[PDB]
């Protein structure tokens, strides 16, 4: 049995951490809602 | 059950004590989650319920207690946020450059920031704070990294 617990407000922060990079990437999405790389 | 606007954690007691399956995002009365997260199967808030509305599972999106609300789209520029709520962790601010995954219907922005599989559903934001997509739908990259798709539904 799931439940849901509030966790915040949605709202931008100003000077957050900034991380992560930017790929370029080709793929495939399937029926089952599955990405795949594609080569 | 509480019905105001924000991001929420999706919690399940059938495992061992209460684990944190994923999260999702109340806006307009209409609680937004990934497919994967809950199945389609029926929520609670406090002694209230949530019903599944609408649901897709190529799309992996669903929503409860009415359409799927949310209709920013990222603007292909900018830097955007990761709303990331991890399992028994504050929620937090991540800002990042989306890159994009390249199909054969379209481009779509993807995040390349890796969390614990609970943490699908988190929201991605632009600067006015409206919400892009949901995390937690994606692939894994030669070494081994997660890239998400910025997976958004449509406001019928
Ligand atoms: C699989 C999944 C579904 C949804 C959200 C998630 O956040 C993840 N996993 C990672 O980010 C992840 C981290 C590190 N290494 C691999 C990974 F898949």
């Amino acid at each position: 049995d799931m439940y849901i617990e509030r966790a915040g407000d949605i709202t931008w922060e100003k000077d957050a951490e900034v991380t992560g990079n930017s790929p370029r990437l080709d793929v495939a999405l399937d029926e089952s809602g599955d990405f795949s790389l594609v080569e | 059950g509480e019905t105001t606007d924000g991001v929420y954690r999706v919690m399940t007691r059938r495992l061992l004590g209460s684990t944190q399956v994923g999260v999702g995002v109340m806006q307009e009365g209409v609680f937004h989650t990934m497919w994967h997260v809950t199945k389609g199967a029926a929520l609670r808030s406090g002694e209230g319920r949530l019903d599944p509305y609408w649901g897709d599972v190529k799309q992996d999106l669903v929503s409860y207690c009415g359409p799927w609300k949310l209709d920013a789209a990222w603007d292909g520029l900018s830097e955007v946020q990761l709303l990331a709520v991890p399992p028994g962790e504050r929620a937090k601010n991540i800002q990042t450059l989306p890159g994009i995954f390249k199909t054969k219907d379209g481009d779509i922005g993807a995040v390349a920031l890796d969390y614990p599989a609970g943490t699908s559903g988190s929201p991605i934001l632009d600067k006015c704070g409206r919400v892009i997509g949901l995390y937690g739908n994606g692939v894994v990259i030669k070494n081994g990294s997660y890239v998400s798709a910025i997976t958004q539904g449509k406001r019928e």
